């Protein structure tokens, strides 16, 4: 989020801040009582020691960890998607198991899951979150930022992104003139779209050419394809 | 970048590229471990001392251009064995441009169903972890198998219009059979809905009897568990059209407002 505004305390309870050695790297998405969903490019090479990842649940400000609503948890299992490929950046999704269960509160709620074959029409606005970076060559933001980006078709995204290979597992999202788009320290977070008063999980920030650039949308891993793979672990 | 390639059974031995204590930076090698049709690959590392997350070993199970992922090993430490599935295993060595470590060394072998233990005979159900549980944990309410496959899918929807809709077809051990509505209440309804992974029950509507399978009469008990007796004897049977709502989906329950900014 580069051209967004601060989010109210509790406006995004399903946004988990993952730390690795006392430093946030990539946000996650609370899906179940003990499972998360994060991009498989920040946990790539760190799944051997899950105890190094501390999941900060219900975080609002990155300098207020002593909050009575913040519930820190540990990771004991990091399952990277088998079809992942770092060179093609395809199937960029991974699930991280929590140490202990966490109770549901007004500031900690699990995110939804998109059903099979759910057509998301292009041009539909979807909200993002995460303690990313407000500018490419700058510093991260302390407050939980938020933004809104519309969905683009795969053909238009492929025409706009010739350097990469946008497959059928990538749902792009971004403005036409840029200005508002996810940046560093936002990967592994969610692409939320409201439907029937419910915020689904229609994408996870995977990669992108550059952030805050005109006519350069961000690529998001289509969670609508990995629905069964995620549900196989929640049971 | 120009290391070795496809190896076979007569050799089975290879270092990375520069075994004596220092490998070159910016390296990208590939060891396509081959085998015979029907034989997997078991890769065992006799030594593995690499750098941090910057340098990793990506072991794959391709067999084609759509290569899967098996393990991403890195850091100094004894790594476990990797058991392939197809007759081809691809190993990739991705390295950074600074702080070169020593290197690794492994030696594979071709076998038949390596890693996966032999399923125990004499009607012993094998869950995902490998242990055998004939009937002590076959959807009864226990936690014998640590992978949770002992409590895997035994009840599911049958002839369902939408996703969270359909019948209440159960399964005692093997046979998938539906359930009657002799003493069907909302309590057991939401209990079954929770067992399916959905929310609570809603609008239980019996329609008509159409399945000839061994339908089970669902009942309740004050102990907490559901005692289901698979008795095939009932007059004017009725199939429950189960309709469960979703779980705690993405509904903001905090003190939020609506502001166009
Ligand atoms: C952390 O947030 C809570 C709730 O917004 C607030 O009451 C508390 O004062 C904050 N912590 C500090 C150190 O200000
Ligand atoms: C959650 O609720 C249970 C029962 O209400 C309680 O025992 C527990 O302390 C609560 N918190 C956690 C973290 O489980
Ligand atoms: C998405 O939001 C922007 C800015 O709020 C607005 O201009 C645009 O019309 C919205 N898209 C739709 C389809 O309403
Ligand atoms: C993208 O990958 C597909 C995979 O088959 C290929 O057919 C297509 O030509 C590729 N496009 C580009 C621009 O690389
Ligand atoms: C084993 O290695 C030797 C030495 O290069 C090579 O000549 C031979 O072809 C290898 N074995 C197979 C089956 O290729
Ligand atoms: C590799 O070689 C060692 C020693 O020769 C042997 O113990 C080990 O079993 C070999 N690896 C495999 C996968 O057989
Ligand atoms: C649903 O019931 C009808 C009864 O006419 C049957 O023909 C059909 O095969 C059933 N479908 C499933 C999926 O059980
Ligand atoms: C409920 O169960 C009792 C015995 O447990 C049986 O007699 C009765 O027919 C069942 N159905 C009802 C009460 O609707
Ligand atoms: C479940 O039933 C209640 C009460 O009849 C109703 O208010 C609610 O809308 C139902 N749920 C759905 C998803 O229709
Ligand atoms: C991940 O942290 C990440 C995702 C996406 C971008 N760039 C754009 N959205 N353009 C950067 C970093």
């Amino acid at each position: 989020i580069v051209g967004g505004s601060n989010a109210k305390e509790g406006a995004w309870p399903w946004v988990v801040g993952l730390y690795y050695g006392g430093r946030l790297l990539c946000g996650a998405s609370l899906v179940s009582s003990d499972w998360l969903v994060s991009a498989a490019h920040c946990v790539y090479g760190r799944n051997l020691e899950p105890s190094k990842w501390t999941a900060i649940l219900g975080l609002h400000m990155k300098s207020n960890l002593t909050s009575p609503q913040t519930v820190p948890r540990l990771i004991d299992e990091i399952v990277i998607n088998p079809h992942y490929n770092r060179r093609r950046k395809d199937n960029d999704i991974a699930m991280m198991h929590l140490e202990f269960k966490v109770n549901y509160t007004d500031y900690i709620q699990p995110i939804c899951l998109p059903e099979e074959n759910q057509v998301f029409p292009p041009g539909r606005n979807c909200s993002i979150a995460g303690w990313g970076t407000v500018v490419y060559q700058g510093t991260t933001a302390n407050i939980l930022q938020e933004a809104d980006v519309p969905l683009l078709s795969n053909e238009r995204c492929q025409q706009q992104m010739p350097e990469y290979n946008i497959t059928e597992n990538m749902i792009c999202a971004g403005y036409e003139e840029g200005g508002i788009d996810s940046c560093q320290g936002d990967s592994g977070g969610p692409l939320m779209c409201q439907e029937n008063n419910r915020w689904f999980l229609a994408g996870v920030t995977s990669f992108g050419y550059k952030c805050a650039l005109p006519n350069r949308p961000g690529v998001y891993a289509r969670v609508s394809r990995f629905t069964e793979w995620i549900q196989s672990f929640l049971h | 970048c120009g290391g070795p390639f496809e190896l076979w059974e007569p050799n089975t031995t290879f270092s990375s590229t520069n075994f004596p204590n220092s490998y070159p930076n910016l390296a990208f090698c590939v060891w396509i471990l081959n085998a015979q049709k029907g034989k997997n690959i078991q890769l065992h590392f006799q030594e593995f001392d690499l750098e941090n997350i910057n340098d990793v070993v990506e072991i794959r199970d391709g067999e084609e251009a759509d290569s899967l992922l098996l393990a991403v090993y890195t850091g100094p430490g004894p790594v476990k064995d990797v058991f392939s599935t197809t007759n081809r295993m691809t190993v990739l060595l991705i390295t950074n441009d600074v702080l070169a470590r020593g290197g690794f060394k492994a030696n594979f072998t071709t076998g038949y169903h390596l890693g996966i233990p032999e399923p125990c005979k004499a009607d012993h159900f094998q869950c995902k972890n490998g242990e055998c549980v004939p009937l002590v944990n076959l959807c009864d309410g226990h936690l014998h198998c640590e992978d949770g496959s002992d409590e895997a899918d035994c009840v599911r929807f049958f002839n369902g219009t939408t996703n969270n809709n359909g019948l209440v077809r159960f399964r005692i051990q093997s046979i998938w059979h539906t359930a009657c509505a002799e003493n069907w209440t909302t309590q057991i309804s939401n209990d079954v809905c929770q067992l399916l992974g959905l929310g609570s029950g809603n609008s239980s509507k019996p329609i008509f009897p159409t399945d000839g399978g061994p339908f089970v009469k669902l009942n309740t008990a004050p102990d907490g568990h559901l005692i289901l007796t698979p008795s095939q004897q009932c007059l004017q049977d009725s199939l429950i059209r189960l309709q469960c709502n979703h779980k705690s989906c993405g509904k903001k329950l905090a003190a939020q407002d609506i502001t166009p900014k």
